[PDB]
Order: C-alpha cells, then structure tokens, then sequence
C-alpha cells in the first residue's frame, strides 16, 4: 500500500554466439510474482552479452524490446518479440529503487 | 511456469 519507485533505463545489447545471455520469466497467465504480470529478468549468464555490458540485473522488469511494448503481455508474446531481433537489441527496463 | 533463455 506504500509507493513503489522504479528507475526506467534503456540498455543496448549486442548478441554474442550464445545470444543476449539472460532469461525471462513472467507475463499474463505466467506470473513470476503473484499479482504481477510483468516480464522479469531471472538469470544472467556469466560471460554473456548482458553480463559483459553490466547494466542488466536479475530482478529488472523488461518493459520493451525495440519498439515492442511488453507491459501486460503473455510470456509467449515477450518471447516472440525477443526472437524477432537482429544482432543489436534495445531493451527498456525498470530497476528497483 | 514458463522460463525462456535468450
């Protein structure tokens, strides 16, 4: 019932041989946290693109991929967005604060 | 339930 603040940040990632180097959970019908439909980052691979860049963190909400908004979408819709990317990907995330 | 690595 108290206010919850987030910091909104854009992160540009360049894929490596193993892709972006993180995992997502969440989505409408696939809640990562009860009552929350957000897409969440849940894993970051050591040595991967997200790791080396150093901005993305476990616990971050994934708000968008490129021009595709991921607020209140299904896990499948989030995956579809991430699948349809080139070697350069712009993520919009919300970090706890 | 569903988790995806990318």
């Amino acid at each position: 019932r108290k206010p919850v603040s987030e910091k909104i940040m854009e992160i540009k990632l360049i894929k490596g041989p193993k892709g972006l180097g993180f995992s997502i959970a969440g989505g409408v019908g696939n809640q990562h946290i009860p009552g929350d439909n957000s897409i969440y980052v849940t894993k970051i691979i050591e040595g991967g693109a997200a790791h080396k860049d150093g901005k993305l963190q476990i616990g971050d909400k994934l708000l968008a991929v490129n021009n595709v908004c991921l607020e209140e979408v299904t896990h499948e819709e989030a995956v579809t967005a991430l699948k349809n990317t080139s070697d350069f990907v712009y993520l919009k995330v919300a970090k706890p604060t | 339930y569903l988790v995806t690595s990318v």
